[PDB]
RNA sequence: ACCCACUAAUAGGGAACGUGAGCUGGGUUUAGACCGUCGUGAGACAGGUUAGUUUUACCCUACUGAUGAUGUGUUGUUGC
RNA sequence: CCGUGGAGCAGAAGGGCAAAAGCUCGCUUGAUCUUGAUUUUCAGUACGAAUACAGACCGUGAAAGCGGGGCCUCACGAUC
RNA sequence: AUCUAAUUAGUGACGCGCAUGAAUGGAUGAACGAGAUUCCCACUGUCCCUACCUACUAUCCAGCGAAACCACAGCCAAGG
RNA sequence: CCCAUACCCGGCCGUCGCUGGCAGUCGGCAGAGCGAGAAAGAGAGUGGCGCGGACGCUACGCCGCGACGAGUAGGAGGGCCGCUGCGGUGAGCCUUGAAGCCUAGGGCGCGG
RNA sequence: AGCCGGGCGUGGAAUGCGAGUGCCUAGUGGGCCACUUUUGGUAAGCAGAACUGGCGCUGCGGGAUGAACCGAACGCCGGGU
RNA sequence: UAGUAGCUGGUUCCCUCCAAAGUUUCCCUCAGGAUAGCUGGCGCUCUCGCCCGCAGUUUUAUCCGGUAAAGCGAAU
RNA sequence: CACGGCGCGUCGCGGCGCGCGCGAGCGAGCGCACGGGGUCGGCGGCGAUGUCGGCUACCCACCCGACCCGUCUUGAAACACGGACCAAGGAGUCUAACACGUGCGCGAGUCGGGGGCUCGCACGAAAGCCGCCGUGGCGCAAUGAAGGUGAAGGCCGGCGUCGCCGGCCGAGGUGGGAUCCCGAGGCCUUCCAGUCCGCCGAGGGCGCACCACCGGCCCGUCUCGCCCGCCGCGCCGG
């Protein structure tokens, strides 16, 4: 059977990319985490302190600890056909703000802001995010050019 | 073996219980037969007391009963020779004696 | 052919009381009628509350009852509960009190009725309020029975606060390995 | 009775609901409380905790008569004494206080757990606790040792 | 497998490595023994050697033969 | 003079490392005392190992800091 | 080498003896053996290659009469 | 063009759901409704002859709409299925013939 | 960081559907097959894995025959397809 | 002494409803157990006749990876 | 043409739209039917010793289908095992313990099981009663190995830089919470004034059980630090 190593199966995991070895960038440790904000887990290598177990990697989380080095954060883990909300500490080297939630942030600013605005204007204004609907009827101009023909063209081998 | 979830149990039925078991189907019959016994008793000591000797008042020898009285089983020579009953006479007439018991208070 | 699945297609819920006494099964004829032909939802719960089981209808203590009508806005109301009115010895002081029970306990039903109050039985309850306006609807701690206290997580396993079940309290029963950090582990 | 029971109703089944695969033998995992550490050992860990080793001093000739000590409670500590008595006090206004001797009714320590309504009280007690005595001292009164 | 001889030729195979209620039992493979090697020992040896009970068909079918049945009204002869 | 690691970091291998995690010196004993939480196998139980803290005593440095064993992944053991 | 037309057999020699050998006895040996092997003379249905005869059966009849065994039963080829 | 136990329409059995409806049988002492797209009163009040009218409702009952129905190991429910004995009850049955047994007779129940 | 008090409902993608929760608990712990991926093996109706579906527990129409293939899953019937 | 058997064999009426597993961990454990998983029964707390949640699905955002492919005029 | 009165018509844009009154929102009959699931107010024959009806059941024929059950098994019709046939017997029982669910009585209590009293005795070896026969069990208090200890507190006046006595009030707080309370508005008919009673209902209350979370209290243990009490001022006690 396998082994039950903590790092088994990490060497591409854990590495670091192509030419991008060395000191790690200060920005990381300059950034500011507090409590529930939703962030990602992405084990880097070079620092062995506080790393995340791999089932870890790649999975976001929710902040609802902050330590002098380090963040406890609850993720989900998915064990047979149950999933459990675990908390883990990791230091700050393994861990990056998740994008996927400002976006919506910024959506509820500005929608609150459309809604506030033409309250006293009385229209109507359009909020939930409809699906790609099916395109509408236009026309198609030719410039007085006909299309031009297009036919297979026949097998001969390159080999 | 063990079930999911329940209490650690002990029965005492490992030696041949079976042929040791003592059946009560006699209970209502030994009552019946103690009273006969006692009603006969009764009326062969014709105007004597049923129960028996008087007895004397006693405490309860441990803390847990020190606040109770009992009734012991006989009374003491001091109690007697201070009362001005013989030892040989107060059973002959009716008074539950015995030598053991001693009086520190 | 149909993709449906029947795991869960039988409701499990009581229709009828399983008790077989006569008087409680007058008193749910009564209320069915009243349900079915009130738009009010309290002669619902009421009748709901008939059907369960004993232990589903715990009794309730004097002192809850005093405690739970004492609270603003609920004067001069009716306390109705479908259990069992205990009396509650760790209290000197009872008001007056318009009660309505299936049964009261001896001394309870004394101590209300020397305070002053009245002792109402559904049926009467029925005829003051068919739909209980002005009624408190009160129940006893369900919670209250102690086989709660083996439920749950398992003992044993960390941060499990479960009682185990053992034949007798003492330093030899079930306090030295899984106890004790001293003898092999602690959980 | 045999009528209720799930035998009548196994009647026909072969098996008698015991399974055709694994049959109903005998004893499958050892008579009465065995394999405790070495095959039941994962339900008595799960489930009895600290069953196994050795913990405490032995005491020989244990009498449980000496350790005797039934408690009361202060919101218990009332009801010693029939209602005509509490009254009685209450509306009194000579200041008298009512004596409750809790040895009597068969209680030898008092400790303090409930409120005390607001009334002089004398009681006595073979051992009392140090919030049961402030309870008293507080609501107003006196503790009284006997032995 | 090999050899001798003849022959025209002395080709190769299957049928539960056809065929033990068909035979025999020489060989493997019980229990008695002997020797060599191995084992402290009881004992082991696809090593050698010697002695070692081979049961039942009257059933069904198959097959070999023997009566007979079947329609032509009953029988017989000659025949295809 | 050139030299991005093609060396070394105890050991297998992999990852990681350049005014360092490598080499050479200086000073030391955070390999110390203590309660909890968490991760890894997992039943989400132990052991083992590990991670963030917190409370004292310290070491080192000008200091920020770093350190409660070995750069990480393994080197270990219930009841009586 | 001898024995035969022909010999994995037998006998006599050879000895590097997988693994012979000295009272765990070595070698020999008259007489004996319901002991194990080879050859020769005589004799013969063992065989070429079978046939005939006798007695008791089997056969049929009178009388008398079981047992083993039996899911249901019993014609084949191929297929699955 | 042919046909599966699939699909569509219809009948019937059962299960589940609507925790559906019915105590309103309110009658010469009465007035027969609460199916109708719209949360709620056929609201109460004060001033400018012929004597008549089916069934129902063992409410543990009756009635109405939809959907659904495979099954080993196993679990549960209902049996006015069956056997033996006991307490009640049937002013029960029976020598004008009980029990038991047999039957090409008449039937009931999906089945026991 | 925790507390209070106050104001904002266009319930801020589509589609579908009542949901949550607690006890007690039997049987099971020999599996097998198929498309695709895949290890050992010359290979096997061999041995070993991943995903999904089946057979086992399952009858029905078709493949003449058939545990697994194709269609389709089942109360007792009439008509149609 | 009806000795023990994790091993064979058998295990008696009807209908209705629900309906599996041969997998995880530990065991002188491998023809067996314990424990999770899968099942059934019993319920309970609410819900609709504005709104709550949930999903073996998609959409819009946002991260995660080192297989198929490809490369050796790039490192080994 | 699912158009059809008269008016006051601005209820109005230039009339149409579209409002206010007109005993005040009451015209009636007959009849036909593609209309909330079939009726005929339509008929015809054959019936006494040879005919009528009898699903099933008795026997027989035909077409289609159709391998012998039980069992272990991934797989049974198996060239796997048990079974000639019939009758009767034949296998999850009883006791104890525990857990949980249900029904009943009583309820901070509950329970006479052992004993006794009832003229012993068909039933009756039953049933009734004991209450100063609740000893006793279980429950009402936990924790610690043990010595042992042993389950709230919140506001004002008296020395905020209060020592410390009184006045009190009383067993937390947040979120979600079935029900109940209130209630802006709203439920009709000649009009109009004007009520009663009942139903509706924005929002707002009090919030059961229960869940989650935050505090608080009791016992063991650890760290820090100060204060208080006395019959014995201490290796004391709090
Ligand atoms: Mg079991
Ligand atoms: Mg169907
Ligand atoms: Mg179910
Ligand atoms: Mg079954
Ligand atoms: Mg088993
Ligand atoms: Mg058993
Ligand atoms: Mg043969
Ligand atoms: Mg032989
Ligand atoms: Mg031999
Ligand atoms: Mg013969
Ligand atoms: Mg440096
Ligand atoms: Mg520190
Ligand atoms: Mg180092
Ligand atoms: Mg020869
Ligand atoms: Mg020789
Ligand atoms: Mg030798
Ligand atoms: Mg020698
Ligand atoms: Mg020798
Ligand atoms: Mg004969
Ligand atoms: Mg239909
Ligand atoms: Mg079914
Ligand atoms: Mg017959
Ligand atoms: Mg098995
Ligand atoms: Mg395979
Ligand atoms: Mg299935
Ligand atoms: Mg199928
Ligand atoms: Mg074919
Ligand atoms: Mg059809
Ligand atoms: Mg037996
Ligand atoms: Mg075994
Ligand atoms: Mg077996
Ligand atoms: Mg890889
Ligand atoms: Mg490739
Ligand atoms: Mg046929
Ligand atoms: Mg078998
Ligand atoms: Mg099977
Ligand atoms: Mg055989
Ligand atoms: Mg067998
Ligand atoms: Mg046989
Ligand atoms: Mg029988
Ligand atoms: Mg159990």
């Amino acid at each position: 059977t396998n082994t039950k190593g903590k790092r088994r199966g990490t060497r591409y995991m854990f590495s670091r990319p192509f030419r991008k070895h060395g000191v790690v960038p200060l920005a990381t440790y300059m950034r500011i985490y507090k409590k529930g904000d939703i962030v990602d887990i992405k084990g880097m290598g070079t620092v062995q302190k506080g790393m995340p177990h791999k089932c870890y990697h790649g999975k976001t989380g929710r902040v609802y600890n902050v330590t002098q080095h380090a963040v406890g954060i609850v993720v989900n883990k998915q064990v047979k056909g149950k999933i459990l909300a675990k908390r883990i500490n990791v230091r700050i080297e393994h861990i990056k703000h998740s994008k996927s939630r400002d976006s919506f942030l910024k959506r509820v600013k500005e929608n609150d802001q459309k809604k506030k605005e033409a309250k006293e204007k009385g229209t109507w204004v359009q909020l939930k995010r409809q699906p790609a609907p099916p395109r509408e009827a236009h026309f198609v101009r030719t410039n007085g050019k006909e299309p031009e023909l297009l036919e297979p063209i026949p097998y001969e081998f390159m080999a | 073996a063990p079930s999911r979830n329940g209490m650690i149990l002990k029965p005492h039925f490992h030696k041949d219980w079976q042929r040791r078991v003592a059946t009560w189907f006699n209970q209502p019959a030994r009552k019946i037969r103690r009273r006969k016994a006692r009603q006969a008793r009764a009326r062969r000591i014709a105007p004597r007391p049923a129960a028996g000797p008087i007895r004397p008042i006693v405490r309860c020898p441990t803390v847990r009963y020190h606040t109770k009285v009992r009734a012991g089983r006989g009374f003491s020579l001091e109690e007697l020779r201070v009362a001005g009953i013989h030892k040989k006479v107060a059973r002959t007439i009716g008074i539950s004696v015995d030598p053991r018991r001693r009086n520190k208070s | 052919g149909v993709d449906i699945r029947h795991n869960k297609d039988r409701k499990v819920r009581r229709k009828e009381p399983k008790s077989q006494d006569i008087y409680l099964r007058l008193l749910v004829k009564l209320y069915r009628f009243l349900a079915r032909r009130t738009n009010s939802t309290f002669n619902q719960v009421v009748l709901k509350r008939l059907f369960m089981s004993r232990t589903n209808r715990p009794p309730l203590s004097l002192s809850r009852m005093i405690r739970k009508m004492k609270l603003p806005g609920r004067e001069n109301k009716t306390a109705v509960v479908v259990g069992t009115v205990t009396d509650d010895v760790r209290v000197q002081e009872v008001p007056k009190l318009k009660v309505c029970a299936l049964r009261v306990t001896s001394r309870a039903r004394s101590r209300i009725l020397k305070a002053g109050g009245k002792i109402l039985t559904f049926d009467q309850l029925a005829l003051d309020s068919p739909k209980g306006r002005g009624t408190v609807l009160l129940s006893g701690p369900r919670k209250g029975r102690e086989v709660y206290r083996h439920f749950g997580k398992a003992p044993g396993t960390p941060h499990s606060h479960t009682k185990p079940y053992v034949r007798s309290k003492g330093r030899k029963f079930e306090r030295a390995r899984g106890r004790r950090a001293s003898r092999g582990y602690k959980n | 009775p045999s009528r209720l029971r799930k035998t009548r109703k196994l009647r026909g089944h072969v098996s008698h609901g015991h399974g055709r695969i694994g049959k109903h033998r005998k004893h499958p995992g050892g008579r009465g409380n065995a394999g405790g550490m070495h095959h039941h050992r994962i339900n008595f860990d799960k489930y009895h905790p600290g069953y196994f080793g050795k913990v405490g001093m032995r005491h020989y000739h244990l009498k449980r008569n000496q350790s005797f000590c039934p408690t009361v409670n202060l919101d218990k500590l009332w009801t010693l004494v029939s209602e005509q008595t509490r009254v009685n006090a209450a509306k009194n206004k000579t200041g008298a206080a009512p004596i409750i001797d809790v040895v009597r009714s068969g209680y030898y320590k008092v400790l303090g757990k409930g409120k005390l309504p607001k009334q002089p009280v004398i009681v006595k007690a073979k051992f009392f606790s140090r919030r049961a005595e402030e309870k008293i001292k507080g609501v107003g009164g006196a503790c009284v040792l006997v032995a």
